[PDB]
């Protein structure tokens, strides 16, 4: 109650209208502005005290951002599309040593949104449960932020069951690829650690500090 | 920590 | 259509009834094969080519036993009863190094799954679906493989929205652990790689195969 | 490989 699936909309129109590996940290970077002024147009996502704002999206950033960029994908032929306007194909991403995580995302990702054909209504409220991580370790007040993952995909299902009559089973397969989504939000952020570690590919401040600790 | 995150949170 | 929630409970009661890590992976590698046996009692999951079959069952074999042991440690106190019939209390496992994970069990899955009543039928559904990974690299038909998991999860939550019609985000609510899951699977899965290269710890025949290659 | 799993999915 009181979640409106056009707020969420909103907020996914409002924000978004050589290495291939340094271009995608370099957008990485970019979109973490992004996120947080989206994350603020989420209902009653502000009202949380700062400090569990800052877990929730310390949680799922990662998620957050691969999702969206999978979705706006969708047009592509065999690769991604960066916000930073950047293309970047399967062979490209393969001869720079990220083939294997490269093709799960097109694969598990990209094809199937493209197949069922997502909506951008049904990202945003999809990225939304992301971001109401009840799970996410230091919530002042989990149970709340269970409160609202609830109210978000009660107004998704609605919305499904009521855009696309003839799909019932439609909410349910948008819920299937969370998981799908956890572990490859999982495996880039493995990569992402290795090439801080290593030293080469160039690291931008606000994607350096979501690599801290915790 | 989280610098940069509390600053954008809070504008 | 023809998978019925009565085989799938079926299934779940025909085969279920001192280093605290020692004793977790010889019960692992014991219910290995019980997962066998429970599969085939899965329908349609004999239909099936025999190499599909062994995709499925490697690549969700540590979701599926997660999943099983969380349930059946519901009425534990602060631990996990194992298939051994041995239980693993938190500071046991603390004492052992795995406390992080062990904690992440019995907050993620165990307490959630104790809070809403997780019934012995929905469990199956979702071990079903874990079972059913369309997503799996290899398979020789993945859109059949998918085919059979949507007809799960469409008999999941009309046994739901049947069985508990008070809770219409019963069936979402129940979707929504398989993330956790997935996670909670991986990180398991480090600990047994490392166990494995250190040394100590011993892993049975039907384990140590499933700690093969891929 | 996996010599024990396909074993018991045969009989
Ligand atoms: C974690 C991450 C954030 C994505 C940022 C973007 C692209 C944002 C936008 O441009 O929309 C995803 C990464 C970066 C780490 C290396 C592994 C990787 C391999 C293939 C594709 C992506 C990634
Ligand atoms: C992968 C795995 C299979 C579980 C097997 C059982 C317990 C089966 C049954 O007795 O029902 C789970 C493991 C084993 C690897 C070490 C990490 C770990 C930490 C805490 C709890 C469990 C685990």
């Amino acid at each position: 109650e009181d979640m409106p699936v056009e707020r969420i909309l909103e907020a996914e129109l409002a924000v978004e209208p050589n290495d291939p590996v340094t271009n995608i940290c370099q957008a990485a970077d970019k979109q973490l502005f992004t996120l947080v002024e989206w994350a603020k147009r989420i209902p009653h996502f502000s009202e949380l005290p700062l400090d569990d704002q800052v877990i929730l999206l310390r949680a799922g950033w990662n998620e957050l951002l691969i999702a969206s960029f999978s979705h706006r994908s969708i047009a592509v032929k065999d690769g991604i599309l960066l916000a930073t306007g950047l293309h970047v194909h399967r062979n490209s991403a393969h001869s720079a040593g990220v083939g294997a995580i490269f093709d799960r995302v097109l694969t598990e990702l990209v094809s199937k949104m493209r197949d069922m054909q997502m909506d951008k209504t049904e990202l945003g409220c999809l990225r939304a449960i992301v971001l109401f991580n009840p799970d996410s370790k230091g919530l002042s007040n989990p149970a709340e932020v269970e409160a609202l993952r609830e109210k978000v995909y009660a107004s998704l299902e609605a919305y499904c069951k009521h855009k696309y009559p003839e799909q019932p089973g439609r909410f349910a397969k948008l819920l299937l690829r969370l998981p799908a989504l956890r572990s490859i939000g999982l495996k880039c952020l493995e990569h992402l650690f290795f090439f801080k570690l290593i030293g080469d590919t160039p690291i931008d401040t606000f994607l350096m500090e979501m690599l801290e600790a915790p | 920590k989280h610098k940069i995150l509390h600053r954008l949170l809070q504008d």
